[PDB]
């Protein structure tokens, strides 16, 4: 549950600068995304049916 | 062991799991009564889900008869009836086949008398 | 050794291990199940995972029948009848594979005498 609501957490963020600090996140979600699909999304779990 | 033409249903991985929720069970309970049940019939007929991932452009459901690209490279027909009619030749027997033709006779007094009756006589 | 048709499956390496988790053993032995005893049936059909990678586009399950492109160079029956042919010439003895005609005859007394009547005289 905690890991599909950090997916919505993440995705919502974006660029940000104050003077003399500067954060980047907009890459954030496409690594996060690939390594989620790859991980969770394709583990298959069950039985086919013939 | 001819498949060819049998349906086939893809889903995606999550809906085979045994902790899914109701509603997918109920769909994978309803996907194995179809597959069991569907025939050609006056009333056949789908309503299926469809849906195409914006990054992939493919569906993700699916709903297709399984198909095959080659043909057998050889014809038994010929060749069982080949082999038939070698068998039937080394017994001398081919009326069997080719019924009684009025140019052979299974009279032993007669001058037209077949190769099987020449052979009964021995 | 004909083998067009056969069904093939194709899953992830990570299966196929020993130390594997449970349901991927199950899945495995499920597979080994389908594989030993899918027959054509009224009853035939299947239910299989498919998820279509993000960055390849291909389904990383798959199940089809395996295919062939070309096809024999060489026509054996035609060479086998040829072949058996020529033997049955070597010896004369044609009636076996043409029957009885009316214009041969198998009497040394007869003005009609085949080759092979003439040749047991010898």
């Amino acid at each position: 549950k905690a890991l599909k609501y950090l997916l919505f957490q993440v995705a919502k963020m974006g660029d940000e600068k104050v003077g003399g600090v500067y954060l980047r996140n907009s890459s954030r979600f496409k690594s996060l995304k690939a390594v989620y699909d790859d991980l969770v999304k394709s583990s298959v779990s069950g039985l086919p049916y013939a | 062991r001819d498949l060819v033409g049998m349906p086939k249903i893809g889903l995606p991985p999550d809906y085979l799991d045994e902790n899914a929720e109701p509603e997918k069970k109920a769909f994978v309970q309803y996907c194995k009564t179809v597959v069991n049940d569907m025939i050609a019939n006056d009333r056949a007929g789908l309503i299926w889900p469809r849906y195409i991932d914006p990054d992939t452009k493919e569906d993700i459901f699916e709903f297709s008869l399984v198909s095959r690209q080659g043909a057998k490279a050889y014809d038994t027909g010929s060749i069982i009836d080949r082999y038939s009619k070698q068998i039937m030749m080394a017994f001398m027997s081919d009326v069997l086949a080719m019924g009684q033709s009025k140019y052979g006779s299974f009279s032993l007094a007669d001058s037209k008398t077949s190769l099987l009756a020449m052979s009964v006589d021995i």
